[PDB]
């Protein structure tokens, strides 16, 4: 787990990424069915970061994956989307940030990744899926 | 060209026995929990006869127990006139202490009637008897291993004229090489004396008296399982945590290494755990290592953080048996039960132990298996991350649960990087004396 | 189906599944497919819980039908601290089928024991073993020296309130649940029951049974016992339990403790193989005697 | 295992290819995670190149695939992404360079390849995947 | 794991495994995940062959466990030719979990012995029974009338280079790896050594046991011996083998062949069931003799 | 279980969603079929909603899902298709109405939702399935 | 099984139906093959059909599904495609009308269904197949 | 022994788990390191004896016996007992390969020879599943098994 | 295969399978996998049925072969009133792999002897058993006190025609195919044949075996018959029967009915267990007698 930097900074339209539930469920034949839930929180699980700038971006954007990341590492993950609170209901979110500001650590889900050249200075890669892990 | 219903006949042969390979029992799996398949153990021999064959195996025995022995070298019958032989019964192998208390079939005879010469079976290599010399000296064949005693100029009167069974208390100290290091009484006493004599009479202190007559025969526990792996030759054999008294096992020849100790699993109940290359065999207790909170197990493969299963109550075994051995008097098979008060309506489950033990005893492990039956019917299956790798085979999770803190012994851990995790039930109380009166 | 083919003949049918457990208790519990609350007898079966009803299968053979019978645990419902604690154990199901339009119009399915349940990501899973559970099962006597029967058993009667024998006092000091201290231990021998019924009547572990060891009495009449196992529900230091006496099932401690030597159903001589190939040899003792 | 040539120069744009890991993990379900690295190193694993000249770079191409190919050997590849480290974490990639200057030897990730032809003189095929065997 | 939990307790971990198995030859092999070449021991662990690590089980029970261990044969290797001929038998390994950025963070799974090993398909898979293959086996004497022991065993000890018992010559005329003509044939009796030991101790086979039969010398001392079975690997017509004399394990080729009749553990009489049940007739022999 | 609110008032077109049963069947395989219900009633199983506003409307529906969500509770969903009855045949619907007026209280679908970025300020989530749980 | 109404009248363009044949097969590996069906008749099995009128029409075809339907009821069909018979072949059709002039009674092959709004007044459901049991 | 087939690698079909020979070594910690009979004297007064062969190098354990009602004398028992304890260490390694139908001739008992790059060891065969494409278990078999053990009697 | 090697090292190869099976009556059926209707022996095998011919199997060991055969049943085919009545049980095949361009290219894949079929949807599906069906059967006698042999058996000779034994009438009145009125009943006693052969040689069911039992004559001769079990097909209340006349296998009712009581089989006296552990005591009868 680091400390190191956000993210480059592009990131393309169709960014997606919403909290997600465990929601262990029982589905009874008969009707209605209860259900519970062990977090108490909710995984943000962000996916479909693309990076596309030149090609020197590139290479801080590769070794991004590879030096610091590895596979087990923070890298802060900033969302375009110290406690908030969500007071929309008279229920509450009271979800904690470890990080400041909505800084969401992460990590990425992939054993590897693709970028692509598209012309002489263009590089695209299609996909980063985290999760933000504690 | 497509196939056909040998499509189960190769999910078979060898489709599962290919499993087999690299891996009464109404109650000897419950004991041993999920834990592995509990090979056939100990039907415990009854009417012990000494069959002259060729095709009988050497029988091996730790401690004071009755073995039939067979025929090796009789003579002629030979007519005074009213016969007389020249046997030798070969008892068991290994260097033995003697073999007192000879009785043939029926009751009882008198050793000091017989002109029998017993022999240790040293590896020494003991000459030959002389009485062989019937036979002649360059024929004389002189045992090694074996420990045959032989019988001179034995009168056939008083039992028919046929040869009876013969049947002989055998002492024998449980030897190999963790034996030999840290010696128990049978050589560790190194003179012991102080004979209380100052002469029916005042026993009912016997029990809980100082002195040592009879069960300073009893070997350790921790060396006759050492001589089983010995004799197996896992030398790298690791076994400090053992604490009891064998008291006469016997295990024949061709009796598979681990049938013979798994009769001792059931009784003293201990791990063989195997954390290590160790083997690490371990009594077993409640002494909890793992403290799991119900926040701290891992992600299983069927997606429940803990699987609980409850057996069922029309098999929990409402009544256990033994075929124990008496141990104290003539030796012959008893029995002995527990019955649970409340559910008594069914379920015997009784197996047979062929060593030989007392008889509070008995009734204190049929009151040890009765409790810890019912208490395995509960089995988790959990998986728990590889962060706390070191909960080791045998140990024993607490496992903090919202409704219980019900402890749980682990069995059948398969990790691959994720330790997966068959549990089951165990109490700490259950492994107490029971602290029953005595016959 | 009984008188129902009229409604079943027909396609257009509407038969929703339903069933009733009776625990061990005297409480049952409701169970239905129908998405409403619906009786017909005083049960009330509740689609809350229960109910996914899996293939019952059948045989002219021996051998049990099952039904694993997915559900949902809840605090209505099991609530899996009454089904761990030794509850449900011997519970006995009737399955139904009945017609929610008319609910006169239902038959049983089979009447089960409900033998194994598995419960896990919170729900239940519990196999429903059939009629003949009980075929299969080992039952006898093998001439053991000891008694064989228990106390209330009616190869040994007893009348077990017939004097101050049980020991009716209200509990204190419960620990942990193994050990439990027992304000008035004072009354009874020490060591008095050994192998007795703790039942216990009160609280949190209501009608639960469990069985006694080490009845010592360390001062002023303590008596600390423990037990073999853990009774699954925690008494909470002010539940009545009753102990009746400990029958060691011997022959000696059955006839000094207690009056039933008569009614024994053991095996006390029981002289042994050696005895059974010995000929008589003319020498020493051969008189009449106890041959002990 | 060769050190014949790089490659044919032409490669379309869409020559995607990233690093991987194994990097296997187990997900704690009731809070966070922890997970383990085999490698300290990575499999670039460059996918999709293209040939696209005319026929008579067919021929050089095709048995590029047969002569020094087989299956085994090494065909340095060039990318258009002796010791190189990425220094803008302060973590390090510190990632070793067998061949020279970026030419990481692969072997294609194929049994077999599949050459069309586009017109009188055109051809094309689509996908030559590779991992870098070291 | 052995205090490494400081390192595996965080989540931030980096455990590859890698294990070492020791032939029954002196030389041991090294096997690692870590895809780089590393090693703690004096065991090089190689990254180039082995290392799929699937699955090891455990249990309480005395059944082993088990790892099937996916990997490749090379020449670096173990090349399969080694494999087939008789090597990696009884071979013992231990799996480590080493950490790769600090090797002294590192402890065993277990300690294997690996029975079955399938190769195919240019790789191989090796089952890795457990610790306790040993248990499981039948071990013992049926008292049956030849001898029972080897001949370097301790219940049989002889100092098997006593005298001019054992050859030592070289080999010439391996043919079929079965035929061996030897140079040397003269020194001792025709057929003396019918089940010894042919020790090859230099070449191809080296230190491959089989066992002799057919010890026949046809003119001017040849010696040709034939084998039970074939060493599976080729002698090249040079190889050094020795040969310990042969012991037909029987009373009368014990004493006369050799001197050793004392440490016999035999046993030659045994004399049967028909004797056991037979009851004595008072007619013909009935004086103290041999019965034989 | 909650009554908190309806929804966010914006629903893109194609919300679909329609009643359930079980009403397994046996088709009888050499004449006609007979067939059971064991419902006598219907989950209304509303799909396929559509958020798509400005992000000032995002953080107020991606803790929609969250704080008063969590799984398990209500927030009474609106159709824009205390009994009612449905009198157009001869047979009747006299399906009931837990909650007043078309408000059918309902669980959404999802363990996870998937908020996409459209543009500067656009916010879109495909998708999220309910089943009204009684 | 009722014999409430045809339907709603709308139909679109695209209800797709015709005869199934249970015409259980050996298919033998040498050749031709033999084949025999139980029938005596064909299920007509007509699928796709499309609701498409303003939302006044939605309810009285949503609880069309719910109130006379339920699963296991009849709801005479109508055909934009008492004994029929068939005489373009020298062979016959034969084939019964239990209600009167093509009326088909059939049930829907849904467990649920699902119908979706378009715009302020546009109502669409894609498919509702049925099988037309006796 | 009398090879019937003589294979090259070369000249073996496409198995199913896609290997061309699938061989597998059993385990060394069951290999029958020594194997007993129970024949009948035939004779003298006919009893039930016993003889034992033990392997030299691993006598450790593994004793497999079995027991046989015919009568057959005493060099003849330690023949056999002789050739079994070869036979089960020569028969550990079996074969797993696919031959095609253009030489389905060989019958199911026959014996391969099978080149390799490595070895050139025989396999008789079993367990012949063809449909079309003849796939084979095959054992491993050496012809000196097969031969008198020339031992002296009694 | 049989010197078509020359054909298969080709790989242009043709080879295709064809088989015929021999039912217990004279008829043989023809099979082929070769679509048009070929034949190299009388046998005219046809691509109407049969063939699938699903991956048959071999084994060294006693065990059978394995082959399923789907295929198709009809009026030319197997028909199945034929299969289900009892015909095809103990049906011989030979499978064949024939050169479809020239038939006197073929060989026997094996001989079989279609144990299990299980017909269903149209279509039939067999088992063939290999060669080796009769090994794995139980075949002794166990000394009892009854007969052992059928009438027509080595063991016990007959000649069953050799008098007014056989009754040949044809049949009237079948009923449900367990009675039979039968015409001509008088000829015999009451009761003459209680364990008889009903041969059934016209009609539908032609060479067809039931075994009688109560043989009662009711008025003028009836003779009404039952059988144990169905023939499974219904005579049509004109075939001729023949019935073999009765053995109870008794020796009373050996030599009585039939002369042949010396060839017996049987074993009348076998006197017990309890006469075997006797021992003789001097009271009572103790002198030469039947001992019954
Ligand atoms: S001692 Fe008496 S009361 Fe107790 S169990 Fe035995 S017979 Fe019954
Ligand atoms: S003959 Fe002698 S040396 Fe040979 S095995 Fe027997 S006892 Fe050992
Ligand atoms: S009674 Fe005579 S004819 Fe009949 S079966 Fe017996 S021996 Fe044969």
């Amino acid at each position: 787990a680091f400390h190191e930097v956000r993210f480059p900074a592009n990131l393309s339209f169709g960014s997606v990424g919403g909290p997600e539930r465990r929601t262990e469920i029982v589905t009874l034949s008969s009707g209605h069915e209860e259900r519970n839930s062990p977090w108490a929180h909710s995984r943000r699980h962000y996916d479909a970061g693309v990076g596309l700038r030149s090609l020197d971006d590139v290479e801080r954007l590769i070794a991004f994956f590879e030096a610091r990341g590895g596979q087990l590492h923070g890298f802060r993950w900033k969302d375009w989307a110290g406690i908030v609170s969500f007071n929309e209901p008279p229920p509450q979110g009271a979800r904690v940030t470890a990080g400041f500001e909505f800084d969401v650590p992460v990590r990425f889900d992939t054993d590897r990744i693709a970028v692509s050249v598209q012309s002489f200075q263009a590089g695209d890669l299609p996909q980063v899926p985290v999760v933000e892990v504690r | 060209a497509t196939i056909l219903l040998s499509a189960a006949g190769a999910a078979i042969g060898g489709g599962f026995g290919g499993t087999v390979l690299g891996l009464g029992r109404v109650i000897d799996q419950r004991l041993l929990g999920s834990g592995s398949q509990s090979v056939e153990t100990g039907r415990v021999d009854r009417l012990r006869l000494s069959s002259a064959s060729e095709g009988e195996a050497v029988g091996r025995l730790w401690g004071r127990m009755r073995v039939a022995g067979q025929v090796i070298w009789a003579t002629r019958f030979f007519e005074s006139a009213s016969y007389s032989l020249s046997l030798a019964l070969a008892l068991c192998e290994g260097e033995i202490l003697r073999v007192g208390r000879v009785w043939a079939d029926g009751s009882e005879i008198e050793v000091s009637g017989l002109n029998m010469r017993v022999y240790r079976g040293g590896e020494d290599q003991l000459p030959d008897p002389k009485i062989a010399a019937v036979e002649g000296a360059e024929a004389a064949p002189a045992y090694r291993g074996i420990a045959y005693v032989v019988l001179e100029d034995l009168q056939l009167a008083p039992f028919g004229n046929r040869v009876p069974q013969f049947t002989f208390e055998v002492v024998r100290a449980a030897q190999g090489a963790l034996a030999e290091a840290e010696p128990d009484l049978t050589r560790g006493l190194r003179a012991v004396a102080l004979i209380p004599g100052t002469g029916w009479s005042d026993g009912e202190n016997y029990a809980r008296g100082h002195w040592i007559s009879g069960r300073a025969v009893a070997q350790p526990l921790a060396s006759v399982v050492a001589e089983i792996c010995g004799a197996a030759g896992i030398t790298e054999i690791d076994v400090s945590g053992l604490y009891g008294l064998v008291r006469g096992y016997t295990m024949t020849g061709d009796q598979t290494g681990r049938a013979g100790l798994q009769a001792l699993m059931l009784a003293y109940g201990f791990e063989a755990l195997e954390r290590d290359g160790q083997l690490v065999f371990r009594m077993r207790d409640g002494r909890v290592a793992a403290d799991l909170a119900a926040a701290d197990l891992a992600l299983g493969e069927g997606e429940a953080v803990v699987e609980t299963v409850r057996a069922a109550e029309a098999e929990i075994a409402g009544r256990v048996r033994l075929a124990y051995v008496e141990a104290e008097g003539d030796f012959e098979v008893k029995a002995v039960e527990a019955v649970f008060p409340d559910a008594a309506a069914g379920a015997a489950a009784g197996s047979e132990l062929s060593l030989a033990l007392t008889r509070a005893q008995a009734q204190g492990i049929v009151g040890r298996w009765l409790a810890e039956a019912r208490v395995a019917r509960d089995t988790a299956r959990f998986a728990l991350p590889p962060s706390r790798g070191h909960l080791g085979t045998g140990d024993v999770v607490r496992l903090d649960l919202p409704e219980g803190k019900r402890r749980y012994r682990i069995d059948r851990v398969e990790q691959a990087g994720l330790i997966q995790v068959e549990a089951v039930r165990v109490e700490p109380g259950i492994y107490a004396p029971a602290d029953e009166v005595e016959d | 189906p009984e008188s129902l083919k009229a409604h079943l003949q027909g396609g257009v049918t509407t038969l929703a599944r339903a069933w009733a457990l009776a625990r061990a208790d005297g409480r049952v519990l409701g169970f239905t497919d129908h998405d409403v609350v619906l009786r017909f007898d005083g049960i009330s079966f509740e689609p809350g819980s229960g109910m996914t009803a899996k293939a019952v299968l059948q045989g002219t053979g021996l051998s049990v039908d099952n039904t694993e019978s997915y559900g949902a645990l809840s605090s209505e419902a099991i609530t899996e601290a009454d089904l761990l604690a030794g509850r449900y154990d011997g519970a006995a199901v009737t399955v139904w089928l009945v017609n929610w339009a008319d609910p006169a119009m239902r038959a049983v399915i089979f009447r089960g024991h409900l033998g194994e349940v598995s419960r896990g990501a919170g729900a239940f899973t519990a196999e429903l073993r059939g009629l003949t559970a009980a075929l299969g099962q080992e039952q006898g006597r093998i001439y053991h020296p000891r008694c064989a029967a228990v106390l209330g058993d009616g190869r040994c009667r007893f009348d077990l309130t017939k004097d101050g024998y049980a020991l009716e006092a209200a509990l204190g000091g419960v620990d942990e649940a193994v050990v439990l201290r027992l304000a008035e231990g004072a009354g009874f021998e020490d060591r008095w029951f050994e192998k007795g019924r703790l039942v216990v009547l009160d609280g949190a572990a209501a009608g639960l049974i469990g069985v006694v060891k080490n009845d010592r009495l360390q001062a002023d009449g303590s008596r600390l016992i423990e037990l073999w196992q853990r009774l699954g529900a925690n008494p909470v230091a002010g539940d009545r339990v009753r102990i009746e006496p400990g029958c060691d099932k011997r022959a000696g401690t059955c006839r000094l403790k207690f009056d039933n030597f008569l009614n024994f159903r053991g095996f006390p001589h029981i002289p042994g193989e050696d005895w059974m190939v010995s000929y008589p040899v003319q020498s020493g003792t051969n008189d009449g005697g106890s041959l002990f």
